[PDB]
RNA sequence: CUUCC
RNA sequence: CCUUC
């Protein structure tokens, strides 16, 4: 019947007496995948090449097979697994190139001084160019795809401050998992390179797409369409940006982690302009009261040891006095559920976490180690991104912040480079490296 | 005539807030997938709102037919969720499971080396544990702690990092000896028996801090009890203000349940959102 | 396992 | 076969 045909007209041979059975599944899929013009496809990355990748060591001759080469496996291929692998793959090709790729080719400085003034207070610590070629694509994808990829990182302040030395165009988007296929076969096919696309356990919803030499092409992460809208976006250029703002708090967030003072006891400079760009927009944006002057700031943190969570007291803020965060994540969630909340909100990687107010009290968890100004004392820059996070709820939820904020800042200006005693070390996130072998025919999670 | 005001339907069961004399005289179609499509896609949308479910693989022992889990599957697919689904039972799967590259489908039954095995193999990939292993007319006692012996094992042994397991206290007047269950919260099934006792264990864990909860016979009784009340005077009931078009309690419930459950799709009320899952649900197993 | 915006 | 349903 019509079945077996289109599993011929596949494997480009008779099915065995298993495969049948096997394949038999992949109806349509396989199908599709053949009565769909190759050609059409030959000639759009071919018009793709010459856009972001003109400058490339190939020829039309030479990829057309590529992308055909790649369509033609499915009579070679007799392992049943790497067969499914690769009808799955040729899908992705098939119902998004088009839609997610193929569509493509159609005043601040003043700050400058508290930039580095807030910056010191702290300071006490201790790759393939196709990354080029792609930094020219996403370009145009923020502006094509609006709402379902918005962007971050130092890529988009230099959308406010053209001074801005940048070199990963950042992104959040609710299809990142075909988004890089796609991109990956891009890449695999113009360069007739043999990458990999992999999940790091580390980070939550993470597929960054590495070279064959493990040259860290791109990354991305994956956000529900839930979360990308509460997400603080910010239109500028046709593309959407993660409001500089929010942008600040992760700024503040970040430097929580000791990891990364041993990054800024390094490039002062480099954080010293995100920084002020961002204290810039603000502060002109909200107005934010600029002077040294600030109280009820870094609200008491107490980090009890022996249960690996801290104890902030928002009260001067939020109806809720205490938040409880956690720093043990797979804890917090257990005794979330014992607290019978099953509604608990997460925004993803976003703030990396799920914030939850059972009973007029705030549970989190802080995805950097706690620093340390002594035995059980809580050095400030913990507070600093402790409260940050916090705000980041606020600002996924729309609430009284914008207080709060200004007040923070304001306790960033000059203060002790005070000695760093210890930190809290990091609950361990398990869980495999899964990759992607477009070229190898190999995938795992 | 028989209805009732409620705030939210009773979801665990630390939550029951009477009891009834358990009396021995003691409603769709397809309903045997459904209880289950819920518990599932209820338990799994939390290790997801928490994260867990990330990329890790969910292992499922007692699956078969398990044919509502292919629409799971194709949830959290099209969520953009990464997760093999490794489903293990001495009998056979719905055929809508084959062919599937996420999903992997063992025909064997568990034991000892088995977990070392498969353990060992998916290692270190983290661990989601679904447990509904089986054991005519309704298991022994003798048999239902055979059973939660080796759900316990499944445990120790994949260690996992969350779990959904089959649990049903075994009754007061055919007690045996005690045991221990993993400690967890025990969600009430939607669409469930007319007067079954049997509740998912839901579990997270800790990591080198597993913990257990002593079994007795007074504790029994009070399932039996509480249970009994939940199945006669609870879900009989009629939620007047819930505005749903049908009002059961369990509809109900089985809204309080989707209401968590995450779906792309832009949606307008939730009821809005539930009622399409719903629709969609009951869609798949195909129940008017 | 290391592999971490 | 220039954006494939
Ligand atoms: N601990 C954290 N938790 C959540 N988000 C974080 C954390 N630390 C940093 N981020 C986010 O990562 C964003 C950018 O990563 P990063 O590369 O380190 O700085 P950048 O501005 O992109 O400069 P470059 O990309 O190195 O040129 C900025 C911040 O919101
Ligand atoms: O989804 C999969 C899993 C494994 N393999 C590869 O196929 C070979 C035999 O695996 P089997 O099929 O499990 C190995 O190279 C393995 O990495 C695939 O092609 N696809
Ligand atoms: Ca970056
Ligand atoms: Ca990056």
């Amino acid at each position: 019947n019509i079945t077996l045909k289109i599993i011929e007209t596949y494997l480009g041979r008779v099915p065995s007496v298993n495969e049948y059975h096997m394949l038999k599944s992949q109806a349509r899929n396989i199908q599709k995948i053949t009565v769909f013009n190759k050609d059409i496809f030959v000639s759009l990355v071919k018009k793709n090449k010459k856009r972001f990748f003109s400058d490339v060591n190939t020829s039309a001759s030479e990829i057309k097979d590529r992308i055909l080469s790649y369509f033609s496996k499915q009579t070679q291929t007799y392992n049943i697994g790497k067969l499914f692998t690769i009808i799955e793959l040729q899908s992705v090709l098939v119902t998004t190139y088009t839609d997610i790729l193929g569509v493509l080719t159609i005043n601040v400085t003043s700050m400058e001084e508290l930039a580095r003034d807030m910056l010191n207070s702290m300071n006490v610590a201790v790759v393939s160019s196709l990354v080029k070629n792609v930094n020219k694509l996403m370009e145009e994808y923020l502006r094509r795809h609006n709402k379902s990829c918005i962007c971050y990182g130092s890529y988009s302040l230099y959308l406010i401050n053209p001074n801005i030395r940048y070199g990963d165009i950042d992104i959040l988007q609710t299809n990142s998992r075909t988004f890089l296929i796609d991109l990956a076969f891009l890449i695999k096919f113009i360069t007739g390179n043999n990458i990999i696309l992999s999940k790091i356990p580390y980070l939550r919803n993470y597929m960054v797409i590495k070279d064959e030499n493990d040259n860290h092409i791109i990354d991305s992460f994956n956000i529900r369409q839930d979360t990308m809208n509460v997400v603080p976006k910010i239109f500028i250029d046709n593309i959407y940006i993660v409001d500089p703002t929010f942008q600040l708090l992760n700024m503040i967030k970040m430097f929580s982690q000791i990891d990364r003072l041993e990054d800024l006891s390094k490039d002062p400079e480099k954080f010293n302009a995100r920084m002020a760009t961002m204290l810039e927009y603000v502060r002109y944006t909200h107005g934010i009261v600029f002077d040294g002057k600030r109280n009820n700031m870094p609200m008491k943190c107490i980090i009890d040891e022996n249960n690996r969570i801290v104890t902030v007291t928002t009260k001067d803020y939020f109806s809720f006095k205490k938040c409880l965060v956690y720093l043990d994540e797979n804890v917090l969630s257990s005794d979330i559920l014992d607290l019978n909340a099953d509604t608990s909100c997460d925004f993803e990687s976003v703030t990396n976490s799920v914030y939850l107010i059972h009973d007029n009290i705030m549970y989190t968890y802080f995805s950097n180690t706690i620093l340390l100004s002594d035995k059980g004392k809580v050095h400030e820059i913990s507070a600093r991104g402790l409260c940050a996070h916090i705000l980041l709820y606020q600002m996924l939820t729309s609430g009284e912040y914008k207080q709060c904020l200004s007040d923070l800042l304001n306790s960033m200006m000059n203060r002790d480079k005070i000695p760093i005693y210890s930190h809290t070390e990091r609950d361990k996130k398990p869980g495999r490296h899964g990759f992607i072998n477009i070229e190898k025919d190999i995938i795992v999670f | 005539m028989d209805v009732v005001s409620l705030d939210k339907p009773f979801m665990y069961f630390e939550e029951i807030d009477n009891e009834l004399d358990y009396e021995p005289e003691s409603k769709l179609p397809y309903q045997g997938q459904l209880k289950l499509l819920l518990g599932e896609l209820f338990f799994l949308s939390k290790l997801q709102r928490h994260g867990i479910l990330d990329g890790a693989t969910v292992v499922y022992i007692g699956s078969a037919p398990g044919t509502h889990i292919r629409y799971l599957r194709d949830h959290f697919y099209n969520l953009g969720v990464i997760i093999k689904w490794m489903l293990i039972d001495g009998r056979h799967h719905d055929p809508i499971l084959n062919g599937l590259r996420d999903v992997t489908l063992v025909t064997r039954f568990v034991d000892e080396e088995y977990l070392r095995s498969i353990k060992k193999q998916l290692h270190p990939s983290k661990i989601i544990l679904i447990s509904d292993v089986a054991s005519g007319n309704e298991p022994s006692t003798a048999d239902l702690l055979s059973n939660y012996a080796l759900q316990n094992v499944m445990i120790s042994i994949l260690n996992p990092v969350a779990s959904s397991l089959k649990w049903r206290c075994p009754f007061p007047d055919q007690w045996i000896k005690d045991f221990y269950i993993p400690h967890g919260n025990k969600m009430l099934q939607p669409f469930a028996p007319s007067y079954s006792a049997e509740m998912r264990l839901l579990s997270i864990y800790t990591g080198e801090n597993m913990r257990l909860t002593r079994v007795t016979k007074s504790d029994a009784v009070n399932y039996e009890k509480k249970m009994y009340y939940l199945n006669k005077i609870v879900r009989n009931k009629v939620v007047v203000n819930f505005d749903y078009p049908n009002q059961e309690y369990d509809y109900f419930h089985m809204y309080f349940m989707l209401r968590t459950v995450y779906c792309n799709k832009t949606f307008p009320t939730t009821k809005a959102k539930v009622l399409f899952l719903q629709q969609s649900i009951f869609r798949f197993l195909n129940i008017p």
